[PDB]
């Protein structure tokens, strides 16, 4: 259920859909360090994703 | 020639007037040949009209660069004609043209085509010269506001002081506004909107910011001196002196020290109050929704779920946590829609 | 103008308000009743 | 093998606007790609400071990524070389995986065998064979002499690790280093970006 | 030149009619407004030393510290040394 | 330092205290010439437009006016004291001595805070006001 | 070295200074509009319930996955 | 009433009829204000006529009106002052000229006509 | 403050006493706009101002700003090295790093408008013709301008918006810069045909833009640039990005 690196309980997230046509957003998580005023743990991943 | 060596019943305008529509003359054939220039090298390399839109530029351009695309590389001449922008911007493209080379009779004949527009150009600085001598007499009010050849090259680009008088001035200001090609920059290019008056030294003498709201003043001033001037009225000067006298005053008045302004102190640390529809409205807006009530609770000893990574400690209070809540889903209150400013509505609209 | 005349008619109008408060401060025009509509029925006259 | 692990001094600050330009219209319609390099070119504030950036590229910018990923994608080519970039991404019909090869021969055909980059960081490993490697150690030296054996005085190692456990420099591993480094510099035009 | 005021109807000729037309509407508030303003902004008591304290105090200051001043380089906040 | 007024005898310090009914008197007893005096000056003088209303700034020299040092134990650097009506408004800073802010501010708004806190509690008859921060610490780390 | 050396020169510059040319030396005046040096105020107006209604959505996700979707989708 | 260049000049009960349809055109939103808008009006021919102030101290700076008005067969004449002028056109400032223009299927037909007959018989 | 209090003193002393005292501190409001005006890379010049004052006031300001851009360093050091440190102390230091920053950027961006770019177009062709050989080679389709019915046009606004949307999900306390922000994201939410529009259009024709607010994040390693951009252009990027 929470296993697997993309963790497979996010194929049956809410959003599942409208989440496909979003690309690039490791890039976009790691560069949102230049547009808000504070450090996140969690640069490197997403929780939707 | 004879006027110039004449220079120490058939007056002198005749000669001004039969000279300012040669100008014109001389325009329109150098932008047929510009044209022909344009149309015969289109197929060697035919980005460069979509690179270089000044005519003069561009022919200067195939006449330096003709079929040897070499010269784009190690080329001082380029730098005499182009901005260095632009001049790596069309070696980059010369690098992928896609068009075979010319024949070598079109090379002469291109070559031809070009050192007959440079001899009219050459013809057109000489005359404008001329012109740009006799200012004094011929238009001494414009002269007086800006200078001598700024008032030279906008009756010239008019078509005269007759032309120039039936022009509002707000085309005035744009006589010589050139294309200006975007080479990467974000029309930070001074001239996107500027002509021959903005680049006169009584504009470019301010500072950068105002050098717009000066050049609309001189603009009109300059209008006004034409008007004044096309019927060979204040011949001695003083109506240009006066709109000289205005502009450096209205000059002085923009740069002029701000005034001293006094520091408001803290009011005091410390009356009753009116209540109506506003403050109703006003209440609701701010008032504590059951929605953002129920995230306020948290139960007691149910520990919840660590959701949402990039923050612990944001939890949401009883609004899923099946703790003691009620039964159906809350709703979201319309009165806490976000919306937008008046101002920001009003400029939201004058953008459509 | 537009401005000029919309100015005229906005101090015509506190002008006129002004006397009638003054007026009212000083007994001559007895103190004014609430707006009560039927909407207004029950903001205003809830208890009666 | 020699693992080179660097990153681009200044890739944000030392990126042409004209060249991003001219760059971006080989990918996107030419509306867009001015679009965004317009978007670089603007008014910087602080407080009672204005400067334009007129040559800087801007991190803030919601594009900003794609466009530094692409002015990668152009270092790349520029330090593999099309041979070694086309080799390692295969075939458009048959596209390679993360570091995978068609074949065993086309992976040994060339001293890169693995290449990443993240954000502006490179990581380059190579394997050079007992030939390769002198002869470019060769090259380095004929270019940069050191007779002194002064190229141990700047070399960096990881000061983590136990002293056996590091990397030790001996003379013809830290030769061979300043060898790869230099001959990966060279491929990198200095006024695009230096290593 | 004889005209007629759309506020009061005397005759102002061409000129002052203009300036007319800015006093006939100007508000009776601002009046009132300006002497508050006169009233607040005058009776206040100056904040800083007028100065003669001023000098007075950049001068003691001079006096008691030579470590900024003078040529002989004397202790941090004695006398004259 | 020098553009705050200056209190040259210990009868216009009195009279100082004495002639305000609605404002707080802060008194910086202390030497122009200190170090940490014209640090707390600086931040005094960049204040003291901004709380006219309800404070008045004044300074005193601890050597031309010495008839305070033992009474009010005038005995480091710089002092600043805070007086409501005739009274001396204790303020409880968490550094142990509740009668005086015997160190240099560093930030403009939190002597803002402490005065205008001052002027609020004195104002309901508190001879003890409570700061809004503490100082028993200086959150370095 | 001592703060008042550097300064020196300048000081006895200043002794040519006319007493008329003492009382020109216009007052400094902020450039800075009403907007700038004191502003209104900033009210706070907490979040709108749609955010709390989308975190509060985001969660019950599904009871079934249409097999098409694969481990990236 | 002083300068003579300034040949079309009308009359009293004729510049009170061409105030009031000035301040008409104004309201129906069919008049350009300024020198500047009347030339560009004049370019285009969509405009039914000109006003213009025989005031400005500089005259001669509406002098290429009434010549462009010639070679676009365009009626004008001249106003005793500029502020008159001014207020009929809305504004506060002294306005100098003015220029009301052509709209198809306007309610201001017959007054233009009208005004433009009585205009083009008196400029003589 | 010993370096103004003697410029001050230095100063007054040369003021013609028993003729005028009034204008004592109108010489400390030139000192501190003077410094206010290094401080923020203003060209600095008063008319009236006779030149010898002129020239006493350019030595305090060139003094104070060697002792400032010192103590800065000397700060930022200490602070980079680990040292117990106030949190005022760090956020006037990185206050002051943003303005030393800042000053050698406008002299950067000066330093690259004068010598023109420094890619001689040689090297700039050389790349070009890489990448260009690059495409080719992949058989690359430009990515074209999103086309009228663009099917998943709307899926691309709302993944934008709610990317924009997701820096205020904790943000308890709104802001008037902000709440505009949300307003103009539920605006284009609520209406998204309209705000596509407006995308497209500041695509195709807007060329000149809102300035950029500029803040640094205090790493006390290095500091991070982070941009405000305007919210009505921020939602064409997001949209942008997202194409």
């Amino acid at each position: 259920w929470d296993r697997g690196i993309p963790r497979i309980n996010t194929l049956f997230q809410k959003d599942r859909h409208t989440l496909a046509y979003d690309k690039g957003w490791r890039v976009r998580t790691d560069f949102k360090q230049y547009q808000v005023l504070k450090q996140n743990p969690f640069w490197w991943t997403h929780q939707r994703h | 020639k004879q006027a110039k060596a004449s220079e120490v019943a058939a007056p002198e305008y005749r000669v001004i007037v039969d000279a300012n529509n040669l100008t014109v003359e001389i325009e329109n054939e150098l932008n047929i040949i510009h044209k022909f220039i344009r149309d015969k090298y289109s197929k060697r390399f035919p980005e460069l009209e979509s690179l270089v839109p000044n005519a003069l530029d561009y022919i200067r351009t195939v006449k330096e660069l003709g079929n040897s695309l070499d010269k784009c590389k190690n080329n001082e001449n380029l730098q005499q004609i182009l901005t260095n922008a632009t001049i790596m911007v069309v070696s980059v493209t010369a690098s992928t043209t896609q068009g075979q080379q010319l024949s070598e009779e079109e090379l002469e004949r291109l070559e031809e085509a070009c050192d007959m527009a440079l001899e009219l150009n050459a013809s057109k600085h000489r005359i404008y010269e001329y012109v740009e001598s006799r200012m004094s007499f011929i238009a001494p009010n414009l002269s007086i506001i800006i200078g001598a050849s700024t008032a030279a090259k906008i009756m010239g680009v008019a078509g005269g002081l007759t032309n120039l008088s039936k022009m509002p001035a707000c085309n005035i200001m744009l006589l010589g506004a050139q294309r200006k090609t975007l080479s990467g920059f974000s029309s930070t290019s001074v001239l996107p909107h500027t002509g021959y008056i903005y680049h006169s030294d009584i504009v470019q003498s301010l500072p950068p910011d105002l050098r717009r709201k000066a050049a609309r003043l001189v603009a009109a001033k300059c209008t006004l001196a034409a008007r004044v001037d096309s019927f060979h009225e204040s011949t001695e000067g003083k109506v240009g002196y006066e709109l000289k006298d205005e502009i450096e005053r209205k000059f002085d008045k923009w740069q002029e020290p701000p005034p001293v302004k006094q520091v408001k102190p803290l009011p005091a640390p410390l009356r009753k109050k009116r209540g109506g529809r506003r403050y109703r409205k006003m209440k609701e807006r701010l008032g504590l929704t059951e929605i953002r009530k129920q995230a306020n609770r948290m139960s007691f000893g149910e520990i919840e779920e660590d959701a949402y990574q990039e923050d612990l400690g944001f939890s949401l209070g009883h609004l899923g946590k099946s703790g003691s809540g009620r039964v159906r889903q809350t709703q979201v209150n319309e009165a806490t829609k976000a919306r937008i400013s008046k101002t920001l509505q009003r400029t939201l609209q004058k953008q459509s | 103008t537009k401005k000029e005349q919309k100015k005229l008619r906005r101090q015509t109008r506190r002008e006129a308000q002004k006397e009638l408060q003054e007026k009212v401060r000083l007994g001559l025009m007895p103190p004014p009743e609430p707006k009560v509509r039927i909407s207004n029925l029950m903001r205003v006259l809830g208890t009666e | 093998n020699v693992m080179l692990e660097s990153r681009f001094e200044k890739m944000y600050e030392k990126i042409d606007l004209t060249l991003l330009n001219r760059l971006l219209r080989l990918i996107v319609d030419h509306n867009i790609a001015d679009y965004m390099t317009a978007k670089n070119n603007v008014v910087i504030n602080y407080k009672d400071m204005n400067h334009t950036n007129s040559y800087g590229i801007i991190r803030g910018l919601q594009f900003a990524s794609f466009i530094v990923q692409y002015y990668g994608l152009v270092m790349d080519l520029l330090v593999l070389g099309l041979h070694r970039a086309s080799e390692m991404a295969g075939p458009p019909q048959m596209p390679n995986d993360f570091l995978s090869f068609q074949d065993i021969a086309t992976e040994a055909a060339h001293p890169i065998r693995l290449f990443c980059r993240y954000i502006d960081r490179i990581h380059i490993f190579f394997r050079f064979t007992a030939d390769e490697a002198r002869d470019l150690i060769q090259r380095y030296l004929t270019e940069h002499p050191d007779p002194n054996n002064e190229n141990i005085v700047g070399y960096n190692n990881k000061k983590c690790w136990p002293r056996d456990a590091r990397m030790r420099l001996m003379k013809h591993d830290v030769n061979l280093g300043r060898a790869v480094f230099w001959d990966i510099k060279n491929r990198l035009p200095r006024s695009v970006t230096t290593v | 030149e004889y005209l007629v005021s759309p506020i009061t109807g005397e005759k102002i000729p061409a000129s002052k009619m203009q300036e007319h037309m800015r006093i006939g509407l100007l508000d009776p508030r601002w009046l009132e407004q300006r002497d508050r303003s006169i009233r607040e902004k005058q009776s206040d008591d100056e904040v800083y030393a007028p100065g003669l304290d001023i000098e007075s105090s950049l001068k003691q200051l001079a006096e008691r510290r030579t470590d900024i001043f003078g040529v002989e380089e004397t202790a941090i906040g004695k006398k004259i040394g | 330092s020098y553009m705050l007024p200056h209190l040259h005898n210990g009868w216009q310090v009195d009279q100082a205290i004495l002639s305000e009914e609605d404002r707080v008197v802060v008194i910086r007893f202390g030497h122009d010439w200190d170090p940490t005096c014209m640090k707390m000056d600086e931040v005094l003088y960049s204040i003291a437009e901004k709380v006219k209303n309800f404070a008045v700034i004044y300074l005193v020299d601890i050597t031309e006016v010495p008839d305070f040092n033992k009474m009010y134990e005038l005995y480091d650097p710089c002092t600043v004291m805070f007086f409501f009506r005739n009274k001396h408004i204790m303020i409880d800073l968490g550094t142990g001595n509740n009668n005086k802010i015997n160190w240099a501010m560093e930030d403009k708004q939190e002597m803002v805070d402490i005065i205008e806190t001052v002027y609020r509690g004195a104002r309901k008859g508190r001879g003890l006001v409570v700061s809004p921060k503490d100082y028993s610490t200086k959150y370095r780390y | 070295p001592k703060i008042q050396q550097q300064f020196s020169d300048l000081k006895r510059k200043l002794a040519e200074v006319t007493e008329e040319e003492w009382l020109s030396i216009p007052e400094v005046g902020d450039a800075r509009n009403k907007r700038q040096r004191n502003p209104r105020y900033e009210k706070l107006t907490p979040v709108p319930d749609s955010f709390f209604a989308k975190h509060l959505q985001t969660g019950e996700n599904h009871t079934s996955v249409d097999p098409r979707q694969t481990q990236f989708g | 009433d002083v300068n003579p260049k300034a040949y079309p000049l009308a009359d009293a009960h004729l510049t009170k009829k061409l105030l009031d349809l000035v301040q008409q055109s104004c309201n129906y939103k069919q008049l350009r204000k300024g020198a500047n808008e009347a030339t560009k009006t004049l370019n285009r021919g969509i405009s039914e006529f000109i006003v213009m102030a025989a005031d400005a101290e500089p005259l001669e700076i509406i002098l290429h009106l009434p010549l462009l008005c010639e070679d676009k067969n365009v009626p004008y004449v001249f106003v005793r002052s500029k502020q008159a002028l001014g207020r009929a056109c809305g504004v506060s400032r002294p306005v100098i000229a003015c220029s009301v223009t052509i709209k198809e299927g306007s309610q201001l037909k017959q007054q233009i006509q009208s005004i433009q007959q009585s205009i083009e018989r008196l400029l003589v | 403050l010993e370096l103004r209090a003697a410029v001050m003193h230095d100063i007054l002393d040369m003021m013609p006493e028993g003729i005028k005292q009034n204008k004592a501190r109108t010489i400390l409001q030139h000192l501190s706009e003077a410094w206010r005006c290094w401080k923020a890379n203003i060209p600095w010049k008063v008319p009236g101002l006779p030149t010898p004052i002129e020239n006493m006031i350019l030595r305090y300001v060139k003094a104070k700003a060697d002792w400032w851009t010192n103590t800065a360093h000397y700060n930022r050091e200490r602070i980079r090295r680990g040292a117990t440190v106030d949190k005022t102390v760090c956020k006037k230091n990185l206050g002051r790093l943003t303005r030393l920053y800042l000053k050698a950027e406008q002299e950067r961006q000066h330093n690259y408008l004068k010598d023109g770019p420094y890619i001689t177009a040689e090297e700039a062709v050389a790349v070009y013709t890489t990448t260009v050989h690059w495409l080719e080679s992949r058989r690359f389709s430009p990515i074209p301008f999103p086309p009228l019915s663009y099917k998943h046009d709307t899926k691309l606004l709302i993944l934008a918006l709610e990317r924009l949307k997701e820096a205020y999900s904790v943000k308890s306390r709104l802001n008037q810069s902000q709440r505009e922000e949300l307003g103009l994201i539920e605006q284009a939410y609520d209406n998204p045909h309209e705000a596509l529009s407006r995308i497209k259009r500041h695509l195709l024709t807007q060329r000149a833009f809102k300035e950029v607010g500029i803040e640094f994040m205090d790493l006390y390693s290095h500091l991070v640039p982070v941009y405000d951009v305007e919210p009505l252009e921020k939602i064409t990027d997001a949209y942008l990005d997202q194409y």
